[PDB]
DNA sequence: TACAGATTTTATGTTTAGATCTTTTATGCTTGCTTTTCAAA
DNA sequence: TTTGAAAAGCAAGCATAAAAGATCTAAACATAAAATCTGTA
């Protein structure tokens, strides 16, 4: 579930139900209903853009209301729920995994592996390494390197 | 109002209209085993009628 | 006394009584507290002399 | 973990609370019969108490109605000493509509909302008794054009002392504009908790002149003339008549605690009497013997615990200078309650005296100072010899007596709450019992109680590091590390204990957990929003 | 039932709530949407505003010049080539892409994008590229910012849905529908800063659909500012928009000349049959009249506009205003009505340029009454006395009283003191404010010369100059009386 | 299918409860000088 | 009976907490037309 294409954050539990439902349609407005639906059964939900679950203008404690419910039910006994939440650090207990920004050698590897399907590589390789070195750094965004080579 | 409520109101009026650093110069009436001096009080009275 | 509005706080709505940052004041006139002090025969006017 | 949740429901896995007395040698049927005796006495008390509650609510409704129904002004009623829980019902006027509009201070944030709630209530009630309109005072103007009959509005302002008097004044002046309509009658009811002058100093002088044209004061409090507290105390005395005695110290405790509550006296009196009845029937083994059926179930423990009476002490000392004797003295009635009934009836009927407290009268009759209590009236000088009673002393009265010597009523109903917290924290021997960590328990105090003594001897602003240094000096460095090395199954603890600053680190951890425990309790506060370097003490012992 | 309030003016559109993901039983059941009658677009009011003339109106020689200079591409060729190459490569490879374009007003962004998509539609008409659907969404022409969701889906499917259902439908259409059942869509997002809400969900969704593999979507985003994503957008949206951004610079004066002379190709240095009875001119009693615009007049207009903004609208409006001034001078001397050689030379262009640049503010305070100027003079004196840029109104009252009572030897003050404090009556008592005190205060507030604070105490309420102090003193020095004292 | 009623969805208005920021005013710290009771002679 | 001397009192200046309120927002409360869902028929 991409969480930006959602009306309110508090409907995410309902959004978890509509993925896993054939059947009856229940009203889920809290953690408790989704818990008691998932108690008599495993279930893996990938939540892209976790930052959209934050409630704006509602003080520091009550802003993280839905995320505490999700990450608390994600650890509760005798329920079967794995919750994978990806987010972005520049725009914002569970196990934390960090995707570090790409380096120039990794960008070279990605670029030649993507260009492998073509009959030939139209770039010189010092050009690709220069583009990778000029695009990497504290913001190793692969989109920027793709844009630079496309603009070339 | 009761006996406690009237005296609580009286004490609230005293707290609101007297400065706290003159408190030990008025109500302090217990004797001492350790050496010590109470507050002397106001050296000159103000003319503002608080 | 806080319910009867004879004592007020700085906060008037959503006031928590238990915070140490909450201060207290009397709101009665001098004549009302004089009537109260003379109803229990307390001599409050000595304290302002 | 549900302890990290805000709220959670539990469905747990799965015959009287009365316990076995006489050092665990009571009969089981004595316990059950005590339970039924408490139930019948408690029921006999509360039937009278709820009848009295119904009577006071009905009389107040009748008196308010007689004031409300007895030209171009309000009919104003000031209910002095009102707690705003009185139901007001109106009369059903032929070819007129009568509506009651209730307004709390929460429903009164400004004049607009006050008028809008009043007109919604008026329109809803009128259409309920008989198209949308705008909820303003033109509905009052066009009332007879829609509904065909005239209007009587009774405004009941609850908690005026809590209302904004500017908003109330503007709402009254707004309602004054409705006097220009021939079909409108407006009554105002002001429930006042303190007095009339405190609210006349808060309104405008023009508003006072407006309200003075047709107004009635009516002083109706719970503690008015003792007509209702004496009825509840008489109901209790009729309940415990012929079985139980009231000590004079218990009655003076009732008087002292009733003097400290003004708005809610009768619930406090019922609560105190109920808890004393509970304590007697839970504690005393002779509660079975308050009725003459159970005279055939006395044993050696009963004779052991009835022989230790100071009245029995004086009686056998006078006889010098058992079961049959104990059974023989149940037939007596102790007519002090009947004498108090007769004195109250005489004072209410023959002498036309209603302002008296039966609890004070019973207290003076128990002491033996009924004449000195009656001296306040200067009308019983001719009848003091008729109205006087000598207090008869009854053998074995201590085993049938409601009293407070143990401090049980004081600890249960009106405790010195903060003083108990302070006394426990300073002492802690009277809380923690004396008996792995046995070597450290003899030397080191509990951390909160140890820190509280340094708190007590420190000044009003304490430096937190010097407070820590003093707490570190109070602790022994050898035995603390010995007790932390006594467990060999904790590898990180054994690693930390061999480091030379382990005593300081352990002392700091215990000190900081105690410091934020004190912060949550409210003993200390921090003099910043970002610093943690000086604390202020907020609590002094003995206050 | 009795209602607490009423909503008697609710007008609700007929839009369904069911999204496109539920329209078919499965992904494999979705047909070819290109072969669907209502998909991809496969003017009912234009007869309302017509009437019969019943008159033959006069079109003078300058009228054709003024119609040729209206806003309704010699200088945009590199930007055209870049936008065209990116959109062409994205169309004929079935790729999804974002082309970002920014610029100051009137530099030809919308015109270049529209000509690019016109030439692309001409290319797809002759089967050089696959056929696509062109959609325009202008963020300033939406009532609600979510209505773009309603618009684009209605342009794609023909359905009328509500906005959350429309955006769910668009998400399903771009993400899940296969490419062989779809068509390419080119979306022009004009006035992108108007599509920025508090939560940037619309911007994220529109630029995140372009990062979907199946979408076949090209978004041309037109913005005011080069660094609008860096100023107002999150890092995810700034990453999705891209690093390659196209700047539309303001025009130089040679290009503004090229634009203006492209507007004046068919009538500049040309002859007209003028018909001097009425002045109604016909392009080839009646005279053959040459019409010209001075090349140096276009030079100075283009140079001034190119230095100030580079706006093509501003240059065209300057030349049109010059033609209007020349036409007014022409019709004044003949009385032609509306029913040799005439030249739009340098001075008409200079009068058109300077009429936007001369300030009425000093001219406005020059022609005020004595009491308003006395207010301004006292405010300036208080501002120089206590150094504050904010003065209490009671101080201004006392300063006006002091200036009247100190300069009591001035003849004008002698003549005007009785008017100012008694309205010349000797039946009106002496007043604490001057006559027209509240009038001139409110007048200076409506003009925007003054700012006043919202306090109900009149004496301690403060007043500020909203205009320059140098302009105020230059206005105050023009008066004969106030420059003396 | 098929129509009538029930429920939901989307949409907007009404009122209360609370957060955030800003400006003005109390409050306490620091330091130097002056009054006043007090432990000792 | 005195006597210096330290505890206590007062003022100027300034940094800073707190109060009051201006401005705004979320959420509870409230209504309502169109779409959608049952649900027998
Ligand atoms: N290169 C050009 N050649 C001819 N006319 C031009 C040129 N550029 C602009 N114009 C004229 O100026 C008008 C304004 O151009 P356009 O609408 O494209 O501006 P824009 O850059 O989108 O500005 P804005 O940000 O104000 O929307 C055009 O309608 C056209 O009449
Ligand atoms: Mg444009």
């Amino acid at each position: 579930i991409n969480c930006i294409s959602l009306g309110e954050p508090s409907s995410i539990f309902q959004k978890i139900f509509d993925s896993f439902q054939d059947g009856p349609t229940l009203q889920i407005k809290n953690m408790q209903h989704l818990q008691k639906f998932l108690e008599p059964y495993t279930f893996v939900v990938v939540l892209d853009e976790m930052d959209r679950l934050l409630h704006a203008n509602t003080s520091e404690t009550q802003s993280v209301r839905t995320i505490l419910e999700l990450f608390l039910l994600a650890k509760l006994p005798t329920v079967s729920f794995v919750l994978i939440g990806m987010a972005n650090s520049l725009d914002m207990l569970p196990q934390t995994i960090v995707f570090q920004p790409y380096t120039a050698e990794q960008m070279y590897e990605i670029v030649i592996q993507k260009m492998s399907s073509l009959p030939t590589i139209i770039f010189q390789p010092m050009a690709i390494k220069f583009a990778a070195k000029k695009c990497a750094g504290n913001t190793g965004d692969l989109r920027k390197l793709f844009d630079v080579l496309r603009g070339s | 109002l009761s006996i406690i409520s009237k005296y609580l109101l009286i004490a609230s009026y005293i707290c609101s209209y007297l400065e706290p650093r003159y408190d030990a110069s008025i109500f302090s009436r217990k004797t001492r085993i350790i050496q010590g001096r109470a507050a002397y009080g106001r050296r000159k009275k103000k003319e503002v009628n608080p | 006394l806080h319910t009867l509005k004879l004592i007020a706080t700085t906060m008037n709505k959503n006031i928590d009584y238990l915070s140490p940052k909450v201060r207290w004041k009397v709101n009665v006139p001098w004549e009302i507290i004089k009537e109260i002090s003379e109803s229990v025969h307390f001599n409050i006017s000595d304290y302002f002399s | 973990a549900d302890a990290q949740r805000s709220h959670y429901t539990v469905y747990p896995s799965l015959h009287i609370p009365f316990v076995k007395l006489l050092s665990g040698k009571e009969s089981e049927v004595n316990v059950e019969k005590r339970w039924e005796l408490y139930h019948q006495l408690h029921s006999h008390f509360h039937d009278q108490v709820d009848h009295i509650i119904d009577n006071i609510e009905a009389d107040l409704k009748a008196e308010i109605s007689d004031l409300l129904y007895s030209r171009r002004c309000f009919n104003t009623i000031f209910l002095l000493g009102s707690d705003s829980t009185t139901k007001i019902e109106l009369k059903d006027e032929s070819s007129r509509y009568n509506v009651l509009i209730e307004l709390t201070p929460k429903e009164s944030p400004n004049v607009r909302m006050m008028l809008r709630r009043s007109m919604y209530k008026l329109y809803s009630a009128a259409d309920a008794e008989e198209n949308d309109v705008s909820y303003d005072l033109s509905l009052v103007e066009n009332f007879k054009r829609l509904f065909g009959k005239d209007l009587a509005m009774v405004f009941n302002f609850k908690d005026v002392d809590s209302i904004n008097f500017n908003t109330l004044d503007n709402f009254i002046i707004l309602l004054k504009s409705a006097f220009k309509y021939d079909h409108v009658k407006i009554s105002l009811i002001f429930n006042i908790n303190t007095n009339l002058s405190n609210i006349e100093k808060n309104l405008r002088q023009s508003t006072i002149r407006l309200l003075k044209r047709n107004y009635h004061k009516l002083d109706v409090s719970s503690n008015k003339g003792f007509k209702y507290g004496n009825q509840i105390f008489q109901s209790f005395l009729d309940t415990v008549d012929g079985k139980l005695n009231l000590s004079d110290r218990f009655v003076e405790f009732i008087l002292s605690k009733m003097a400290n509550n003004t708005n809610h006296n009768l619930q406090l009196l019922t609560k105190m009497l109920d808890y004393s009845l509970m304590s007697y029937f839970f504690q005393n083994a002779f509660s079975v013997f308050i009725d003459p059926v159970n005279v055939d179930f006395l044993n050696d423990d009963y004779l052991k615990i009835l022989s230790r009476c100071p009245t029995f002490m004086f009686f056998v000392e006078g006889l010098i200078k058992l079961e049959e004797f104990f059974v023989e003295f149940l037939v007596r009635e102790n007519p002090i309650n009947g004498h108090a009934k007769f004195v109250a009836r005489f004072l209410e009927e023959e002498l036309n005296i209603t302002n008296f407290n039966l609890i004070e009268l019973y207290h003076n009759l128990l002491i033996g100072k009924l004449d000195s209590y009656l001296d306040r009236w200067s009308a019983c000088k001719e009848y003091k010899d008729r109205l006087h009673f000598e207090p008869i002393d009854t053998i074995f009265q201590e085993l049938f007596t409601l009293d407070n010597r143990s401090g049980l009523l004081t600890q249960s109903i009106f405790p010195s709450y903060k003083s108990n917290i302070e006394d426990n924290l300073l002492s802690w021997e009277q809380v923690l019992p004396s008996l792995l960590s046995g070597d450290l328990d003899k030397i080191m105090a509990p951390v909160l109680g140890q820190l509280f003594k340094l708190y007590r001897e420190a000044n009003m602003t304490i430096n937190i590091y010097d407070f820590y240094i003093a707490f570190r000096e109070t602790l022994p460095k050898e035995e603390i590390l010995n007790f932390i090395r006594k467990d060999p199954s904790n590898t990180k603890l054994l690693e930390l204990a061999e480091t030379p600053d382990a005593f300081d680190k352990v002392a700091l951890i215990l000190f900081m957990q105690a410091i934020f425990a004190f912060e949550n309790m409210g003993l200390i506060k921090f003099q910043s929003t970002k610093s943690y370097d000086l604390v202020e003490k907020c609590v002094w012992r003995g206050i | 039932v009795i209602r607490k309030f009423t909503k008697k003016n609710v007008a609700r559109a007929k839009k369904k709530y069911t999204p496109f993901s539920k329209r078919f039983k499965s992904i494999a059941a979705i047909p070819d949407l290109t072969s669907l009658p209502e998909f991809y677009g496969n003017s009912r009011f234009e007869n309302k505003l017509k009437t019969t003339q019943k008159h033959q109106i006069v079109e003078t020689i300058f009228s054709k010049v003024k119609k040729q200079l209206n806003s309704s591409l010699p200088a945009r060729e590199n930007e055209f080539a870049s936008i065209y190459l990116s959109a062409y490569s994205a169309i004929e490879s079935d790729s999804a892409t974002t082309i970002y374009v920014a610029g100051t007003p009137g530099v030809g962004k919308t015109l270049t994008v529209r000509e690019v998509v016109k030439e692309l539609l001409s290319s797809s008409a002759q089967r050089e590229i696959p056929d696509f659907l062109y959609v325009e969404i202008n963020g300033l022409k939406m009532v609600k910012p979510t209505d773009c969701y309603e618009t684009l889906w209605n342009k794609v499917s023909g359905e009328r849905l509500t906005w959350a259902a429309s955006m769910e439908s668009l998400e399903f259409y771009f993400k899940r529908v296969p490419k062989n059942k779809k068509k390419t869509i080119v979306v022009l997002l004009d006035e992108l800063d108007a599509m920025v809400t508090k939560s940037q969900d619309i911007m994220y969704n529109f630029f995140n659909w372009t990062t979907y593999e199946n979408a076949k979507l090209i978004v041309i985003a037109v913005a005011n500012t080069m660094d609008l994503p860096e100023r107002q957008l999150g890092n995810k949206i700034t990453s999705r928009i891209g690093f390659t951004r196209i700047m539309f610079t303001g025009y130089t004066h040679e290009e503004l000349k090229n634009i203006i002379d492209l507007r004046l190709k068919g009538l500049n240095d040309s002859f007209f049959y003028v018909d001097t009875k009425t002045g109604n001119a016909i392009l080839i009693d009646v005279r053959k009249v040459r019409l010209r615009m001075s090349a140096d007049a276009i030079e100075i207009a283009s140079r001034k506009v190119a230095s100030v903004s580079g706006d093509a609208r501003r240059a065209l409006k300057v030349c049109k205003r010059a033609a209007e001034i020349a036409e007014k001078h022409y019709m004044a001397k003949h009385g032609y009505g509306y029913d040799g050689v005439q030249t739009v030379h340098i001075t008409h262009v200079m009068k058109a340029l300077n009429e936007t640049l001369n300030s009425h503010v000093i001219t406005f305070m020059t022609r005020l009454s004595f009491t308003a100027k006395l207010f301004i003079y006292a405010l300036l004196n208080l501002m120089k006395k206590n150094g504050s840029q904010e003065q209490e109104l009671g101080d201004i009252v006392d300063e006006i009283k002091l200036l009247i009572e100190v300069n009591g030897s001035n003849k004008f003050v002698m003549e005007i003191a009785k008017t100012l404090f008694q309205q010349g009556s000797d039946n009106i008592s002496e007043q604490l404010r001057i006559i027209s005190w509240d009038f001139v205060l409110n007048q200076l507030l409506d003009a925007g010369i003054l700012f006043k604070q919202t306090m109900k105490n009149d004496r301690i309420c403060c007043v500020k100059l909203n205009i320059s102090v140098e302009e105020a003193k230059r206005a105050m020095n023009e008066d004969e009386t106030l420059r003396n004292l």
